[PDB]
Parts: C-alpha cells; structure tokens; sequence
C-alpha cells in the first residue's frame, strides 16, 4: 500500500537507476523478464513488492520508474540490454541533440518540449497508487539534463502535488577532479531553484567514493559500476523498513521530521559501514559496535567534507540484520563520551535510530560480500558550510570576467539571474554559522 | 525481436515495410 | 557599539565628509575599488565602490565580526546614487523572540520570498540623486509578525557612491530635515 | 629548473619555469607618423598663438571652407606624437575642426578608423586619455555620426577592453588630481555609456559583443 | 538520429575526406561495394549519423564534393573507395581558380554555389533532425579557401542554429610550397573567425614531424599524412556514434572549450601513436596516452604550447578504462605545470570516455586543446603578408579581378585584434591587480 515512484533523469539518473532495479529485482526475486519463477522461490511471497511494483493479473511486475532523458545515447542500452522486457515501453522517455551541459538549454528550451509528455506518465503512475509516500528523484548536479530539467521537474510536482514528499538523490561536484568547465555555474544555478522544491537532499561525490573504493574494498580501479552500486545499497536501507517489518520501522516521513532543523537545512551526509571485500569479511567479527564507530570516523564519510570541522545537529542510524536493541543503545552510548564528537548545545537527544530484519543482498559480479549486518548513517553537520565556501569561490573566480556566459545568456537566461543565485548561496553560508554558534 | 518498442536505433529495411507495427516490421526485416 | 550612546532623533554612521569616514566600516574588495570622489551635480565629496562582482565588494558595519551595533531607531535612511548596475543593501535586526533576521533589497529579483532566517524584496532606483527610506519596523511586522528590539549589521554592496547613512526615529518630511541632512541641490 | 610537459616535470620536487609574459600592457615603439612630415612641408594653415590666458591655435583660413576630406585623416594620425610641438597641434586641432564641422563630418568617417585603431596599439597611458577624450567628443558633434560606429566596434574596443579595470584604491584617500582626468578605466565607462546612448537600438548588443563584462546603460 | 552532412572544397579537401570516408567505412564494417559486412551490431546501431541508406540494402555517404577542376574528383572517384558516393554531389567548375582568392571567391565562385546549394538544401532537408556540417579545407589556395568561405558564409545564413565544423590546414612557414599563399590565408582567417562554430587548425610541417620523429616513417606520403587526419576527425565525433560511460558530442565540446565566441581555434593530437618496430615493445595505459597527448612534439600545429597558456583542454578517450585513473592524471598534470593553464580558470580539462575503441587498438586518446600559442602562428602570418603588400606585389592578380586595396588593410586589421585578444587572455590576472604598473 505504501508506494514510491522512482524518477531517474539524465545520464547520471539512468546508469545509477539500472544498478538499482538489478539490486531491487534480486531483492525481491524477480527475474529480467518480469516474473517470479515457478520452480523456485526466492523468499517468502508477500505484498512486500509493492512499494515499487505494480502486478499485472497475469502475474507479471512492472517497476513504477520513469527514465528521463534528452538524448538516446544511454537509454537504449536499457532497450536492449538484460532488463529490455522488464520496463513498459512508454516509461522509457527520450528526447532528441541533449542538453550540451548547459542549464539554460535544459531549462528554458528544450525540457519544454518534453514537459507535457513526463508529466502525463507520472500522472499514471500516480493514479494507479492507492497511496503515494513520495517520489524520489536521481540526478547529478553537473550535467545540464540532470540540472536544468531536474529544475523545473520539481516545479511543476510541486504545484500539481500539494505535500508529498519528494526525496534527492544528488551528486556534488568533487572539490578537486570534474569532468566538466562549466560545472561551478550548473550547481549554483541548481541549488537556487532547489532550495525551495525539494524536501530532502543526499548528496555523495565522486572523490570520496573513488577513496572508499580503493582504501576499504581493495579496487586499484574503480569504474563508473563500482560507484553505482555504493549507491543503490543507500538507497535499498533507506526504503528497506518500507517493505520489511522490523523492530523499529522508520517510514520516510519519519525521519524527513527527524534530521532537518529548519526548511532550507535538509543536506545530510550519507555513510554506509561495513565496506568490505570477500577477502576480508569472513575474518572480521562485525559485532554493532564495530560497525558504527565506521560511520563517525572522518575517512569514511561520502562527501569530501571533514566532520571534525563543524557540529554535528542531528543523526539517523539505519541498522539492518542480525542486530538487537540493546547492542545499539550500548554503542550510541560510548559515542557520546567522546570530546571529539560534537553535538549542537540545543539538541540533547541527538540521534534516531531503526532497526530492520532483512539483511544486505549481495549481487552476482559485485565487489561488497553479503553481511550479517550493516549500518547506513544520514548525519547532519555544520562541516558542510565548507563544501560551498569553495564553490563560491569557484563561481566568482570565474564570473567576474564572465566566461562562458555568453552560452547561458543566448537561450533565454537573464545576466541577473547568474547574480541573483549567487546571492542566495551567500545567504546560506551566514545562515550556518548562526546555527551552529552556541547560546 | 531483441529490441522493445521505442528503439531509435537502425534496422535494416524497415522504411520500405507498412501497415505493420514495430515488432512485425522488425521480424520482416530480419527475416 | 552606540548602546551607552543616546539615541534620538537622528544617528549617524557613515559621512562622506570627513577625516576619516571609514574609520568603524571593514572595506573588503575583490575585483573592485573604493576611493573619494567629487560629484559632478552636488559639487560634493561622496563615496566610491565599483567592481564587476556584486558578491565581493562591500563594506560592513561593525568592522570587529563579533560585536554588534544596537540601534533602537526604526527608520534606517540612505543618500545613494543611481548608477544602472546592480546593487544591494542588507540590514539584520533583533525581533521580539530574540531570533535575528534579514533583509535583502536587490535591484534586479523579481520574486519576493519569505523565510525565518532572511526576506529578500525588490527595489526600484530612480534616476539621478534619490533618497532611500527604509521601515524595520513595518516590515518586521508584516513578514514575521514580531516587534522591533534594535539593528545589529548594515551592509552595503557593490556599484553605488554613498553619502550621509543615518537613522531617524520617524519619517520627517523634507522641511523638518535640518541643513546637514538633506541633499542640497545647485 | 624545468620546461613543461616533459618527464622531468613530473618529479617528486622538480621546478617548473612558466611561460613568458606576452607583452599585452607594456608600451609598445611608436613609428614616424605623417603628421610631422606634412606640418614641415608646410601645407597645414595652422599657427601656436602665444594668448595669456593660455595656448590656442589660431588659424589663417576660417575653418569651415576647409577640405575635410584631406585633413581630418591626417590630424589623427598625430595622435601618436608625444613631442611637444606636434602633440599640441594634433588634439587641440582635432577639436576645432569637429566643432565647426556641421554636414561633413560623416562621410569623412569610413576614412577615420585607421588613424583611430594605431593611437590606441600604441599601449602608452597619456596617448590613450587624450584618445579617449575625443572619442567622447566625436560621437556627439553632429546627429547621424553616432549610428555609424555600429559597425566599426569591432575595430576600436579590443584595446578599451584591457584598459577598463584599472582604477585607483585608495580606500579612504581622497583623489586631487581629478581635473586631469588621468583615470583610463574611469574614462572607459564614461566613453562606453556614450557609444550606447548614440548608438540607436543595436548599439547595446555589439559592444557587449566586444567587451564581455558590460552592462547596459540605457536598459533598466 | 542526429545527422551530419560531410561538405569538402578543393583538391586538399577532396583528398583528406575521401581518407576520412574510406577510414570510417573501415569503422563501420562496410565494403567498397558498399554494403554491410560486420560481426557486431553497435557498428548498425547509429549508421544513420553520416550515411543515407539506399535501395538493396546500400548505405551512401551524406557528402558534397565541390570543386572548379574535375580531374581532382575523377582521381576521387577513380581510388579505392570511389565508388560509393552518389554521382549527382560532385559540383565542378569548368575553369579552375588557379590559386586566386578573388577568382574563387568573386569571379569564378558565384557561378557555382548555387549548384552546390541546391545539393546541400536537397541532402540536409531529408534528415530527421539535423545536427551540423562539416567542412575540411586548407587556407594555402583558391578552391578550397575562396569558395569556402562563401560556402560557410552562405550555409550559416541558410541554417543558423546548427553546429559548424571546419578542418582548416593553414599555412606552414618553412614548408610553403604557393608564393601567393599568405595573402589567401589572410584573407580566409577574417572569414573563419565569424563564420564557424569550430575551427581544428592543422599545419603540414607539424604533421611531417610527427610523422617522421614520432612515427619513424621513412616515406611519409600524404596518404601516411591523412591516415592522421582522419582518425583525428573519427575520434572527434566518435561519442555521437558509439555509446559510452561518459559522452560528449559536438555541441558539448563547444559549449565546454569555447569561452568567449572569437576564439574557437584548436589544436590537436592523437594519443597512441607508434613506429611499427616498437608497437609490440610498448605498453600503453592512461599515463602513456596522458604523457603522449600532452607532449609538445605530439601537438599537429606548428605552435610550442611553452609559449603560453592553456585556455581549455579536452580529452576524449577510446576503449575499456577505468574513470579514477582518467581524472587523477590529468589532475596531475594540471597540479604538476601549473603555470601554463590560466588561473581564472579552475580544472580546465575537459574528459569524455566512449567504450569501442578504433580498429586494431585496444586503447586511444585524441586531444583538442584551446591554448593561447595560436598568437605566434597568426602574427608570423601577418608579417609574411606585409612584407609583401608593403611592395604591393602579385596584387594585380586579384585587384584586377574586382577588389579594392582596402580589404587586404582591414583583414590585416582584423587577424591582429585577433592577436590582441589572445594576449588579453594570456597575460590576465584571477585578481585584476598587479597587471597595470
Ligand atoms: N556518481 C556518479 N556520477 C556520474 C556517473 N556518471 C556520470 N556522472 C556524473 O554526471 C556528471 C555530468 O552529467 P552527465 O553524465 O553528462 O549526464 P547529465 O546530467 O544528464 O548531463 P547531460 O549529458 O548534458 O545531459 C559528471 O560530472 C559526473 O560526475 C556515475 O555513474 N556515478
Ligand atoms: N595535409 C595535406 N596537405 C595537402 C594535401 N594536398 C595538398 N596539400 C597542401 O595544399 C597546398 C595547396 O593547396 P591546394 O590543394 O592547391 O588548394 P586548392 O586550390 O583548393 O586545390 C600545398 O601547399 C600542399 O602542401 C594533402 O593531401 N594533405
Ligand atoms: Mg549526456
């Protein structure tokens, strides 16, 4: 009955969204084509399926996804590739000569050929839900079909949708490699159209997973897979008490409530322990304790960001597996003695926590091993006041001889508006550090 | 049929064949 | 700072004539400039900021981060020149709740947006020599429907010539004004 | 020491050497100009009148019957001269044939953009206010003048473009020499609003195309 | 779904694009006859891209052949892979320009275009949506310069908004083999440089010594010079046709590397290039591709990039790699010289990586690099065209053709605010203080 509808858009949306419904449909067991076998069963049958599929009477599963893109690079490998038979045809939704990695295209001229058509689909996904939680949204901050159309994507779900929840699945420029030049002009041009439209926003960035992968999973060279599937094991413990009865069930307007203190705060830092190779996770005794004290140590977070620099305002611990309450609750315990660790003076009762049953499902070709238990954290610090402290520097390096202006201009952008987004990210830098001062 | 509705890709004479939908055109072209 | 002071009628913090007008104001500039310079129709010293980059050049009141003004006059008044490029002003006030906010007046947003912790509006500049007339205490009143305590930080930013910022305790009309504070004209 | 790009920049301590400066702000050699040697052929009807209130150049022949057509070329090329008895016989002879020009100051203009461009290549600082100077001035000497440039920014403003941001920051010394207007970047600006004023419609749109950082005057 | 129409002028163009198609028919698995013979089916996939399928399963190539002398195409037409273009996009003149600008341009040029228009409208109106055009050319002749010109200038009014490359193999100055040749070259930067979306500057005494020193060829002919050519112009729009990781067509290139819209002059390389002796001695991985397509001897213009600044670099690599190595040494590279990148200008490397790599290989990188040493191979042309006009030499070849002498002044005039707006560029400060004393 509690039911999401996944909205992957871009480049970024689709190669993260097929690591998911390969993670979702193991899960589950459902094969490529659709349907459960009939001469085995993998896990017990339930109406646990239901949050993301919808059954058809002959017996075959739908995902409820709609794929957007403006270009057919990417999206007819998902045509063609394993899981062809899986997604209906009309779901898949394709445009024609991209974005060019220019917000304003993707926002003022082409999206608006292909905003009509989006918008019919998601109105039938969302008329057959007998009750929607919220949609969740994959996209990337550097790219033009994942910032400008993502933009005005939540625009109109916002006017359409009155207060449902609408969740973000981000990807922020690292502070050192990008594959782009005009990356810092997208994510200033994004966050300003965001800030408003949006009710929780993760974000990981391609540096520090790039170091998890090479430090805690052994991997020399990691791909563009290796991430994605980091990834799509987020996103399985965030909705994994959806599906699943637990002893602590948190339900996503839950702990939407519990992290954000106030409307614009809403850019948790995700971390997810125990990161660990075959070699190396049958040898290790992860006990509970063991496993969170990986979520606050510095090295292992997932945006290049150090915790150690600012105050922790609120934390959502999502244990799954074979874990029990009382182990919890010890170890929460023994972080709270520390003098390292700090916590907002204003915010006693830091944490939330949820426990779940289902463990971690391991994927054939993956890196991770299947665990007994695992913990994925969703903190709230001021160590992200210094993500953009960079970036506005970035942008007004840059945009004070106006470079690549003249591209953004031509497509129906106002100078102002380069200035006026500039404006609200400077507002939101004083807006922490009044926060995080104490009384 | 290897492909599903809405593949923008090329399929060799499939311009020439009518009336059919996609799947029937392609399994004509291919065969 | 002005806490021990006496506050009434008119306070004034910055004046473009003087030894030493910048003397409590921290100048931090970046792409940009600031000097004094005669004006060509008031035959009169005034103030100096330009820079193609509105962000990074602007002056702030108090210069020391840590300490605040502490103004209890409602009316913040300002004497600026209208150049055609963009310019903004903050002013952050202490409401009833103890719980400080902002005010954020640019000249070329559109869209009014309202929020606990800043309200940014639009402003129209007139051509010429104009004479800004700002409420904190209406506009405490109507955006969060709190009273007025007193103002800690006033900022202005890029692209104006700055003469005579003061505050007032009502609006006076232009003969009440005594001879110093209102803009004489050739 | 190291050049770049090579494997021995790519050392655990090796020093690379940049590139050399290109020479885009330093003073350029200036050339012998036609000025000079058509004023001691003695064709120019021009005399320094030694006046108490200062120096005007007085004129045998009255201005306006003056062939426009053979001067005015040959005026601006003594822009480039920094010697005293041709630098003053240049400008101050510039300004009172644009004075009493009237009718034939246009068509004379397709012949005037060469002379134009070399006093600006010359990248020395005084050339380039007096320069500036009259550009201001020549815009608004008669009625069609200023829509004619339209064409021609694309000639004239890639030396204003390098010369705008510079500008004093003396961040509470008051300025004394404001009446010689010495300030390049504070005259760039002002020559610039005057350019779009007089342009007519397209005047903004083509030196935003030229100098990047602009912002339109007469649009709010 | 995004079409392409190949456009190439003159003898110089007619021979590097007839290399350029038979190379790409190579890539696409596609005979002389002209028929489809492969043992994938990604090469299928986006054909549509450059050819025009035929009747009996023929795939023909979307190109226009203009030229004012018909044995150039007859030797076309009479190679290897001639006889797969159709025969109505050959437009010939029937007197030949005989290297003169104002011949090709005013003359003998305006009797042609039309011709040629009516080819072009017909070949880009039957697309389902167009991307660009494409133009190869050199900038040393009448044909391939004069008509050109006109050519870019005519089709730009035609279709605005579209995407316009051009290959432009300018002058050499100790290889030049035309003494008229710098007065063409003056002439056709003035047009290039507000004409074209893209322009990929190639010098042939650049290509012999890459040839020669990094090759080790003991006979470099011109078909061992448009090999290079060729797979520089494949690996350039080989994300449009092949998918990949991360992919970046035309339009995202330009929107990337092109700061400001005069300057958009490039400079190329190639990445894996080998003699034949030690091809099976060498191992090549990212850091061999990244050392070799940064190196100075490796750039095909005649231009040492020690000399400036790099504005914006790009990469585009082919083959199965991993992202981590690919964006770590060219932070590297960046972080090791970083003084020849511009400071107001943060990580100005641009990477895409698409996944088939090139017949033979099983790695490559091609390289585009907007740097700011095109300074010295402007101003080297510009002082061979004065020395000349000074004297007014071999002008009455082309002002008794219709010109005045007064464009020869205001190209001169142009290509050096050309100059100075490099110069601008190179020597400027992240803060605008410490330029002006
Ligand atoms: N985390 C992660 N990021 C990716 C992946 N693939 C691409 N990206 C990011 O995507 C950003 C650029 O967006 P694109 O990949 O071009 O896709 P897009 O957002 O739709 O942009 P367009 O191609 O212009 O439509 C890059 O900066 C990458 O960081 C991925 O597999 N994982
Ligand atoms: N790179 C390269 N250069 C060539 C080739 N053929 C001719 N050239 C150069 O082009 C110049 C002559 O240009 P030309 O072919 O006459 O131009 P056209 O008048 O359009 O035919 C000579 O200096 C050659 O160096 C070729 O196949 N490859
Ligand atoms: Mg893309």
């Amino acid at each position: 009955m509690r039911e999401c509808i996944s909205i992957h858009v871009g480049q970024a949306g689709v190669q993260i969204g097929n690591a998911c419904w390969e993670l979702y449909c193991l899960e589950h067991g459902i094969q490529p084509d659709g349907q459960m076998p009939s001469d085995k069963t993998i896990g017990g049958g339930d109406d646990s399926f239901n949050t993301f599929f919808s059954e058809t009477g002959a017996g075959k599963h739908v995902p409820r996804a709609v794929f957007v893109d403006l270009e057919p690079t990417v999206i007819d490998e998902v045509r063609t590739g394993t899981y062809r038979q899986l997604f209906h045809p009309e779901q898949l939704i394709t445009g024609k000569e991209d974005a060019a990695n220019n917000y304003a295209r993707g926002h003022y001229t082409i999206g608006k050929e292909i905003i009509d058509l989006v918008l019919d689909r998601i109105r039938k996904l969302a008329d057959q839900c007998t009750g929607l939680q919220g949609f969740l949204v994959f996209h990337s901050f550097g790219g033009g079909t994942g910032s400008g159309f993502t933009s005005l994507l939540m625009e109109r779900l916002s006017v359409d949708y009155g207060k449902k929840s609408k969740l973000e699945f981000s990807i922020y420029p690292a502070p050192q490699v990008s594959t782009a030049v005009v990356e810092p002009y997208n994510s200033i041009l994004t966050t300003h159209t965001t800030l408003e439209h949006s009710d929780c926003a993760f974000m990981v960035d391609n540096e520090a997973i790039y170091d998890i992968c090479r430090r805690n999973l052994d991997i020399e060279r990691p791909t563009y897979t290796n991430l994605n599937r980091l990834i799509g094991q987020i996103v399985s413990s965030i909705t994994a008490s959806l599906r699943f009865d637990g002893a602590l069930n948190v339900d996503l307007t839950e702990f939407q409530t519990n992290l954000v203190p106030y409307p614009r705060i809403h850019f948790p830092l995700a971390t997810y322990a125990p990161v660990i190779s075959a070699e190396k996770a049958y040898h290790e005794q992860l006990s509970v304790a063991e496993i969170t004290n990986a979520c606050f140590e510095p090295a292992n977070q997932m945006v290049k960001c150090d915790p150690r620099h600012g105050k922790y305002m609120a934390c959502c611990l999502l244990y799954r597996g074979d874990v029990v309450p009382k182990d919890v609750n010890a170890a929460i315990a023994t972080i709270k003695t520390k003098r390292t660790i700090q916590f907002v003076d204003w915010c006693p009762t830091g944490f939330k926590v949820g426990i779940n049953y289902q463990p971690p499902t391991v994927v054939p070709g993956g890196d991770l091993a299947k665990v007994q238990r695992a913990v994925c954290m969703l903190s709230n610090t001021t160590a992200i006041a210094e993500a953009w402290a960079r970036l506005d520097h970035k942008f007004d390096l840059m945009y004070a001889k106006r470079a690549f202006v003249h591209w953004y201009v031509g497509e129906g952008m106002e100078e102002g508006e380069f200035s006026e987004a500039r404006e609200d990210m400077a507002a939101l830098e004083k807006d922490y550090e009044e926060v995080g001062v104490d009384s | 049929s290897s492909m599903i509705p809405g593949y923008t890709g090329f399929v060799p004479r499939a311009q020439f064949i009518f009336a059919k939908n996609c799947s029937q055109v392609w399994a004509e072209a291919l065969s | 700072m002005f806490k021990n002071t006496f506050q009434s009628g008119f306070l004034s913090i910055l004046y473009s004539i003087g030894s030493k007008p910048l003397q409590i104001w921290d100048k931090k500039v970046r792409n940009g400039h600031i000097k004094r310079i005669t004006d060509n129709d008031i035959q009169s010293l005034v103030l100096e900021i330009e820079g193609t980059n509105v962000s990074t050049t602007y002056i702030t009141c108090p210069a020391d981060p840590k300490k605040t003004l502490g103004i209890k006059l409602p009316f913040l008044v300002m004497i600026i020149k209208n150049l055609k490029k963009y310019f903004t002003f903050e002013v952050q006030v202490l409401d009833d709740k103890n719980v400080r906010r902002r005010f954020r007046a640019s000249n070329y947003q559109s869209t009014t947006r309202v929020k606990p912790f800043i309200c940014t509006m639009p402003m129209r500049l007139d051509d010429g020599w104009n004479q800004i007339q700002f409420n904190l205490l209406d506009f405490t009143r109507r955006a969060y429907g709190t009273n007025y305590i007193e103002t800690l930080r006033v900022q202005i930013h890029a692209n104006c010539r700055i003469r005579r910022v003061y505050f007032s305790d009502r609006l006076y009309s232009e003969d009440e004004l005594p001879a110093e504070f209102k803009l004489y004209l050739p | 020491v190291s050049e770049g790009f090579t494997v021995k920049a790519m050392m655990k301590n090796s020093v690379v050497r940049g590139p050399p400066a290109a020479g885009a702000f330093k003073e350029r050699p200036t050339k012998p100009t036609a000025f000079r040697k058509f004023y001691e052929r003695g064709d120019f009807p021009i005399a320094l009148e030694h006046d108490s209130k200062g120096n005007k150049i007085a004129w045998k022949v009255e201005i306006e019957k003056l062939d426009y057509h053979h001067y005015l070329p040959l005026f601006f090329d003594g822009l480039c001269e920094m010697t005293f008895p041709y630098e003053f016989f240049a400008r101050q002879g510039i300004h009172d044939m644009l004075e009493h020009g009237g009718n034939k100051i246009l068509p004379v203009l397709p012949q005037l953009i060469i002379p134009i461009k070399n006093a600006l290549n010359l990248r020395n600082r005084q050339v380039i206010c007096v320069t500036l100077k009259v550009l201001q001035h020549l815009v608004v000497s008669a009625e069609m003048v200023g829509k004619a440039l339209v064409p021609y920014y694309r000639q004239i403003l890639p030396v204003l473009n390098i010369f705008k941001n510079m500008n004093v920051n003396s961040g509470d010394g008051i300025d004394y020499s404001q009446q010689k207007r010495e300030n390049i970047g504070d005259l760039i600006q002002e020559t610039l609003e005057a350019f779009e004023r007089y342009g007519g419609e397209n005047a903004f749109i083509n030196i935003k195309y030229v100098v990047p950082t602009y912002e339109s005057c007469l649009l709010n | 779904m995004r079409e392409i129409v190949h456009l190439q002028a003159g003898q110089c163009g007619n021979q590097i694009g007839a290399k350029f198609w038979e190379v790409i028919s190579d890539e696409h698995g596609i005979d002389p006859t002209g028929t489809y013979h492969g043992d994938s089916d990604l090469q299928l996939e986006r054909i549509n891209v450059y050819y025009n399928e035929a009747t009996g399963g023929k795939y023909v190539p979307r190109a226009v052949l203009v030229d004012l002398e018909p044995g150039t195409m007859d030797s076309v037409r009479s190679g290897p892979f001639g006889q797969i273009f159709r025969p109505d996009n050959f437009v010939f003149g029937q007197s030949g320009a005989g290297n003169n600008w104002a011949k090709g341009h005013y003359t003998e040029g305006a009797e042609l275009v039309d011709s040629v228009l009516d080819v072009v409208r017909k070949e880009a109106e039957s697309c389902d949506c167009l991307q660009g055009f494409q133009l190869t050319h050199s900038l040393g002749g009448g044909t391939g310069s004069g008509m050109g010109t006109l050519l870019i200038s005519k089709i730009r009014e035609e279709y605005p908004d579209r995407i316009m490359n051009t290959f432009s193999v300018v002058p050499s100055p100790k290889v030049s083999d035309t003494v008229v040749e710098p007065y063409n070259a003056t002439l056709s930067v003035h047009q290039l440089v507000e004409n074209t979306d893209e322009t990929y500057c190639i010098d042939n005494e650049a290509l012999y010594d890459i040839c020669f020193r990094t090759l080790k060829l003991t006979t470099p002919t011109y078909g061992d010079l448009n090999h290079l050519v060729s797979a520089t112009m494949s690996g350039v729009t080989t994300c449009l046709r092949f998918p990949g990781q991360l992919n970046a067509d035309l339009r995202k290139l330009a929107v990337n590397m092109v700061p400001f819209p005069r300057l958009h002059f490039f400079m190329p390389g190639f990445a894996p290039l080998t003699s034949r002796g030690s091809q099976q001695y060498r191992a090549l991985t990212v850091p061999e591709l990244t050392q070799q397509m940064f190196d100075a001897k490796n750039m095909m213009a005649a231009c040492d990039p020690r000399h400036g600044r790099y504005l914006t670099v790009a990469a585009v690599f082919r083959g199965r790699m991993s992202m981590k190595e690919v964006d770590e040494q060219m932070l590297n590279v960046q972080n090791k010289n970083s003084s020849y990148f511009v400071e107001w200008i943060p990580n100005n490397v641009k990477t895409a990586v698409c996944d088939i790599p090139p017949r033979g290989l099983k790695m490559s990188a091609t390289f585009i690099g907007n740097s700011t040493a095109i300074q010295e191979l402007f101003k080297r042309i510009s002082e061979q065209f004065t020395a000349m006009f000074r004297r007014k030499a071999f002008l009455h070849w082309y002002t008794g053709e219709g010109m005045d002498e007064m464009e020869f002044t205001e190209a001169e005039s142009n290509m050096n605010d050309l100059v100075s707006e490099y110069q601008q560029y190179q020597d400027a400060t992240a803060e605008e203080e410490g330029e002006f004393e």
